RNA sequence: CGCCACACGGGGUAAGAGCUGAACGCAUCUAAGCUCGAAACCCACUUGGAAAAGAGACACCGCCGAGGUCCCGCGUACAAG
RNA sequence: CGAGUGGCUUGCUACCUCGAUGUCGGUUCCCUCCAUCCUGCCCGUGCAGAAGCGGGCAAGGGUGAGGUUGUUCGCCUAUUAAAGGAGGUCGUGAGCUGGGUUUAGACCGUCGUGAGACAGGUCGGCUGCUAUCUACUGGGUGUGUAGGUGUCUGACAAGA
RNA sequence: UGUCCCAACGUUGGGCCCGGUGAACUGUACAUUCCAGUGCGGAGUCUGGAGACACCCAGGGGGAAGCGAAGACCCUAUGGA
RNA sequence: AGCCUGUGUACCAGGAGGGGAACAACCCAGAGAUAGGUUAAGGUCCCCAAGUGUGGAUUAAGUGUAAUCCUCUGAAGGUGGUCUCGAGCCCUAGACAGCCGGGAGGUGAGCUUAGAAGCAGCUACCCUCUAAGAAAAGCGUAACAGCUUACCGGCCGAGGUU
């Protein structure tokens, strides 16, 4: 009869090809709900340990109880919107308009872009409220980068530029908000867009891992009983049948696995804090040692020890936020034994 | 077996019993009812007219007349009316039932063989035409479209 | 941006292909054509059916692909594609000098063309092409 | 069901062969079925700790034997997880045979027997002489 | 064919297009009457429906754009009303009105509130177990009433036993 | 075999429940119009995506110099590339 | 009784291949159909409720594990929301398997004077090839758009 | 007891890159195809559409009714043994 | 049966060229080379040469835009979808429908039956008042009551019904 199955592998991560941009680019936002605000922020992965925490869920039946939950330590240094972008809104979609920069940049900006010499801010900033006033103008956002020199176990220095939006109160409010966040020198931090307690989306491109085989890239079997001993043992039974003649796409097959850009849904911020109170003795295998701005997220984050993970408010939260969590332990124990 | 099979005046007429062995008997029942010992002496005479040059198993002419007379009782065991089916099943039809090798088939049946326009039924009735009805019951089941049609009956 | 349309045509209220054929005839007679407002340009019969075909039309495909447009932009346009032989030099020659818009980027106002225009008074059963876009999941850019 | 409040990592499957912690004359017990649970192609059923199982006698006495009886997992040999993170496993396998109200058919439960296990079967539970 | 409707003393109709406005002490309602080849406009004193067209399809819309204008007439007058009574054998419904949508609590002693929101400028007073749906636009209130006694609507079981809800006693 | 995450809600519909309503003074869920209503459809969400031939946008840097390749030490990458 | 639809079965035909299109069952992996087994929304009821029975829309998802048999089918167990059916050269041997079918050996029964025969049964009895083209999964070099860096947009495409 | 649930990690030789050596199979022509249709009824080449910038590396083998063998089955021959 | 087997005939075979999307035998057409011209079949919105041709009507289903056909399906049965033509009857002495009013008494007929009163069954179905009104056509009740049909009048105003 042939039992039924579902299919190996879902078909929404593809096609599984290598991430243009090791950085993640989100291509989804928050909703304009509360006062204007940066929608985002980034860090650097260090790795993982366990926090014990007070049952904080209203509905568990052991709400104040003490309770085990691994955490993966993310050092997330201030960050620096050096410019505001414009968007119009125009019949074939969203068009950058124009950008607000600064003066002060952070001394190893140039290792990436061409820093500005001279740039005429308040016409960028006129030709936005013009185009506001005409009523075209379409959500604003920020240009930011990382300051990855303020994290010492990461080698690199060349900062990573990522653009975040500005969601806020009334477009003119939000609007000055961002002027004002960029004219001072763009540095935020953390504290400023999350609260220990929310729920957040992080991204993030995954480990990569090569070329792997059917059976590890899309979860087929391995050949069963007298079949793996014929010279077959993970190549799936056919390519597909004799018409359609030509191999669909949708049949599992070996290539790039790893490295792809994924942004997992709803993460528990655990704890923003800073210091050196969540690295591990001997420090972080392949990472270093932990001691500064740094964010405890819930379970596991996309990605190897020093890649940068992207974080926004959850955009799809099931749960409503329960702030400031009682952390009543964080293992420092080694993470080699 | 299928009207399909045998609905089309198609062959050749085949009616010699003199020639032909084993044909079946006709399941059609009577061709006279109601009062039969009255003659047409009636005010309505509807018909029902086939509409298309057609055979009829004995099977459909059967069912059709049962249908219609076994309805006809909306007037009674014994009511005032006579119904007369026309046609009689001459037509010898055969199926091949070895492939198409000495395939002349053996006798399975008979059917009337009637042509577009002909009356196959005629009912005769006191201005009470409950007929009309016995007969949208009866055109359903033989092959063709058919028409109802009242002959003495200005009493409309 | 900026076409030097030696016309310019209004589709608004504007039977589509009847439009879409005398597009093609002159675009081969040489013509640089820009077709406005394709949004509100209509096309006859019951909403439903019609809808139907265009849905269908998105979903056909396969790795060969089959990209069907969503957009009224689109629509519009391929629909001129099929009356042209857009493989043969002369005819994407013509094709590319064709080109369709979301209400209109000029300063005239386009001309509508003789037996194109559909009177909204003795006529119920039609439909935009900008609705069949919202319906198609376009984005309403317009 | 409700919450065992640990999670389980099944150690037995369809045609496994466990104890019967009890006195009711049955010793061995082999699974038949897991209730509530629909598997995949080709993955053979499994059982853990807090699951009621169909069962078949393979050992005991004679009128125990052969019967298809219903039953409860009280302890398994693969670990499972408290919500403090700590893992725990026994000794062996076992189960102790139930009704239809889920009453334990014996009288007296031999060995020990998860906690986690009360929260779902009381009577069980409230038979128990050692309960971890 | 063409009909003339003298419009009431009372009343005020105006037109642009295919829209029509009827407004009086009771209130103002627009429509939209459209339907190929049929004329609507506004000769002082009388609205007339005309066409030059007289198959069915067109006599159907030329009188139902008829009622449809009268029934406005009356709406900005006298106006329009549907009373309704809220019955219950075991459970208390509680019908109220809250906000812009009459909500019903404890239906079959259900937990969750069923609600649904008023249609227009129509006026939903309720008093003990009797309501009364009214306004300008028949349309509006028709539904609204209609809306109310749906709102009570029970498939899973048997009704003839199961009768509790909102029901429409009085139509206009 | 361990651990983390993977909605809701809008929009339009089917079957269906209705509203107003005429042809047909009445009646009528439909003919014109309207209110609802499926795990299905569209959006939402995730992934890819300037080779989209209408081959895109913005900011800055540069055209005798901006930037890049090779080189060297290595990998958060990798069968060559 | 009458009218049909489908192209799963069987039969018929002898159009296509005998300078070979590798025949069953199974397995693995992919897509599809709806005449819908479950799941969603509904109608009727000989609808009190609960459990059903029949019918409508509907193919998004699911439709599983085992005992005998090569078996398909089916018989049987226990689970289950349900453990639906069908198409893709009765999908799938340049993928597997080789139990069966179907060679050469042999036995039994039946038939035959005999050689030997039987869609009767039974034990044993082989699975070739370094991919030119095309197709697709992933990976690169170039050209076009017409100096560079960084950030984006989004026509369309995939998803359960 | 890794036959299976249900696969993982590791070892050795290959595989991949480089120097040297250096065949064979196969080839009417053309050839970036895909969906349908049609045709001696099983088409990369016909018809209609869709898609398609060129070249190259690796792969597992869907298709070329792939390559290999003038079918062993079946029938025919006033064939053979 | 794109089956088998006759027969007469034209065709393909062995027949180009034009049309038919493609296509031995369907349509035009039987063809020396070259050239001008006019037609045939078929076609005149675009692809694509020629009409977005004229008078008039129907269809709202994208029916259809499919001569022939393995190839283009669609049947019995049904349709107050819509258009056209006819016949009969009724009507400004006011029709058809709707709404209002009336639907009376002898009498709750006789008979049967505890009972029966229009209406369980059986028989009969008479006469008065009147502008109407059954010894009751349909519900309803244990039987009554109650609710309506028939029948009459009014309101309304034009065609209505078969
Ligand atoms: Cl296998
Ligand atoms: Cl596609
Ligand atoms: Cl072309
Ligand atoms: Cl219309
Ligand atoms: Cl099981
Ligand atoms: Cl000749
Ligand atoms: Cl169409
Ligand atoms: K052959
Ligand atoms: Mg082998
Ligand atoms: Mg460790
Ligand atoms: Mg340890
Ligand atoms: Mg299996
Ligand atoms: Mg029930
Ligand atoms: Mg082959
Ligand atoms: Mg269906
Ligand atoms: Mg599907
Ligand atoms: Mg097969
Ligand atoms: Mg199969
Ligand atoms: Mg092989
Ligand atoms: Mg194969
Ligand atoms: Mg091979
Ligand atoms: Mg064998
Ligand atoms: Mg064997
Ligand atoms: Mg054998
Ligand atoms: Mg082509
Ligand atoms: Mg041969
Ligand atoms: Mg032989
Ligand atoms: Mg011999
Ligand atoms: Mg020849
Ligand atoms: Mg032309
Ligand atoms: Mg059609
Ligand atoms: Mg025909
Ligand atoms: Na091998
Ligand atoms: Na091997
Ligand atoms: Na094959
Ligand atoms: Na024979
Ligand atoms: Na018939
Ligand atoms: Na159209
Ligand atoms: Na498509
Ligand atoms: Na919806
Ligand atoms: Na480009
Ligand atoms: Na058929
Ligand atoms: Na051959
Ligand atoms: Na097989
Ligand atoms: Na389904
Ligand atoms: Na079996
Ligand atoms: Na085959
Ligand atoms: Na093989
Ligand atoms: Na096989
Ligand atoms: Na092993
Ligand atoms: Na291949
Ligand atoms: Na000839
Ligand atoms: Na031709
Ligand atoms: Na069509």
């Amino acid at each position: 009869p042939q039992p039924s199955r579902p299919r190996k592998g879902s078909l929404g991560f593809g096609p599984r090809k290598r991430s243009t941009s090791e950085t993640p680019r989100f291509n989804s936002w928050p909703s304009d709900d509360g006062q204007p605000g940066v929608q985002g922020f980034a860090g650097y992965k260090a790795g993982m340990t366990h926090v014990v925490l007070v049952n904080d869920e209203p509905n568990s039946p052991r709400e104040g109880m003490e309770e085990t939950v691994p955490v993966t330590v993310i050092e997330t240094p201030p960050m620096r919107a050096v410019a505001l972008r414009a968007y119009e809104d125009t019949p074939y979609g969203q068009r950058p308009l124009t950008e607000v920069w600064t003066d002060e940049f952070h001394s190893e900006l140039d290792r990436t872009l061409d820093v500005p010499e001279d740039h005429d801010p308040d016409a960028a900033e006129e030709q936005i409220r013009d185009a506001h006033e005409a009523g075209d103008l379409g959500d604003l956002r920020l240009i930011t980068h990382t300051v990855p020199d303020a994290v010492p176990s990461v080698p690199k220095k060349k900062p990573d530029v990522m653009e975040t939006r500005v969601g806020g109160g009334s477009v003119s409010d939000r609007l000055d908000h961002a002027l004002d966040i960029v004219e001072d020198g763009g540095e935020h931090a953390m504290n400023d867009i999350f609260r220990a307690g929310e729920y957040a989306d992080v991204a993030g491109v995954t480990k990569g891992k090569g070329t792997q085989g059917p059976v590890k890239r899309w979860g087929v079997q391995k050949r069963k009983g007298k079949h793996a001993r014929q010279g077959w043992r993970r190549r799936i039974g056919n390519l597909g049948p004799w018409n359609p003649s030509r191999v669909r796409s949708t049949v599992p097959q070996q290539g790039q696995t790893g490295y792809h850009q994924r942004t997992e849904l709803n993460k528990r911020l655990i704890d923003i804090g800073e210091g050196d109170e969540p690295t591990v003795d001997g420090g972080f295998v392949n990472y270093g040692e932990v001691d500064g701005p740094y964010t405890l997220v819930k379970g596991s984050v996309p990605g190897p020890d020093k890649r940068l993970v992207r974080f926004r408010p959850a955009v799809r939260p099931n749960d409503q936020p329960r702030l400031d969590p009682e952390v009543r332990y964080v293992s420092n124990e080694s993470n080699q034994g | 077996k299928p009207g399909a099979m045998y609905r089309n005046s198609s062959k050749p007429a085949y009616t010699r019993r003199e020639y032909i062995s084993g044909i079946p008997g006709k399941k059609i029942a009577q061709f006279d009812m109601g009062n039969n010992g009255a003659g047409p002496t009636y005010p309505a005479q509807v018909e029902l007219v086939v509409e298309k040059p057609v055979q009829i198993r004995h099977n459909a002419l059967e069912a059709a007349r049962v249908a219609a007379n076994r309805y006809v009782q909306n007037s009674g065991a014994a009511a005032n009316y006579k119904f007369r089916i026309r046609k009689f099943p001459f037509h010898v039809i055969r199926e091949n039932k070895d492939g198409m090798r000495a395939p002349f088939g053996k006798p399975v049946g008979t059917a009337a063989r009637v042509h577009g326009a002909n009356h196959i039924f005629i009912a005769w009735v006191n201005p009470d035409p409950n007929v009309e009805e016995a007969w949208r019951r009866a055109k359903m089941k033989v092959t063709p479209t058919i028409n109802i049609d009242s002959s003495p009956a200005g009493n409309a | 941006a900026e076409f030097d349309a030696d016309v310019i045509v209004d589709a608004r209220d504007c039977i589509m292909g009847r439009v879409a054929s005398q597009v093609a005839e002159q675009a081969l007679d040489g013509e640089t054509v820009a077709v406005v407002n394709a949004e509100r340009a209509v096309i006859t019969g019951r909403e439903e059916q019609i809808v139907e075909k265009y849905e269908k039309r998105v979903d056909i495909g396969n790795d060969n692909g089959y990209f069907y447009p969503k957009r009224p932009d689109g629509i519009f346009k391929r629909t001129i594609r099929g009356m042209l032989p857009h493989k043969k030099q002369r005819g994407r020659e013509a094709f590319e000098s064709v080109r369709v818009y979301l209400g209109n980027p000029y300063d005239e106002d386009g001309e509508v063309l003789d037996g194109t225009s559909l009177d909204r008074l003795s006529n119920i059963k039609f439909v935009t092409l900008g609705e069949i876009s919202e319906t198609l999941g376009a984005n309403k850019t317009w | 069901m409700e919450a065992l409040g640990a999670d389980v990592t099944q150690g037995l499957e369809k045609g496994s062969l466990i104890t019967c912690a009890d006195n009711t004359g049955a010793r061995e017990l082999k699974v038949i079925s897991v209730h509530g649970y629909s598997g995949t192609k080709n993955r053979h059923p499994k059982a853990g700790l807090g699951d009621k199982i169909t069962v078949s006698v393979t050992k005991g006495t004679p009128e125990m034997r052969r019967q298809v009886l219903e039953a409860v997992v009280v302890r398994q040999r693969k670990p499972i997880r408290r919500p403090d993170g700590t893992r725990v496993k026994f000794e062996d396998n076992a189960a102790v045979i139930v009704d239809e109200n889920e009453d334990p058919r014996g009288t007296e439960l031999k060995g020990p027997i998860a906690r986690e296990v009360a929260q779902r079967f009381g009577s069980v539970a409230s038979a128990a002489t050692m309960i971890v | 064919p063409r009909v003339e409707l003298e419009i009431p003393e009372d009343v005020d109709a105006e037109q642009d297009h295919l829209d029509i406005t009827v407004e009086g002490d009771n209130g103002s309602v627009t429509r939209r009457l459209w339907y190929p080849d049929i004329d609507v406009s506004v000769d002082g004193d009388t609205v007339v429906i005309e066409s030059d067209e007289d198959n069915a399809k067109t006599m159907s819309t030329i009188g139902t754009f008829q009622s449809h204008i009268e029934n406005m007439f009356h709406g900005v007058t006298e106006g329009w009303e549907y009373g309704m009574e809220v019955f219950y054998s075991h459970f208390p419904m509680q019908v109220n009105v809250e906000g812009d949508e009459v909500v019903i609590e404890n239906f079959l002693g259900e937990k969750a509130p069923r609600r649904t929101t008023i249609h227009g400028d129509t006026d939903v007073e309720i008093d003990g177990e009797e309501l009364t749906v009214s306004g300008p636009d028949i349309e509006a209130v028709g539904q609204t009433a209609a809306d109310i006694e749906q709102l009570t609507r029970i498939n899973d079981k048997d009704v003839r036993v199961f009768q509790d809800g909102v029901y429409i006693t009085r139509k206009p």
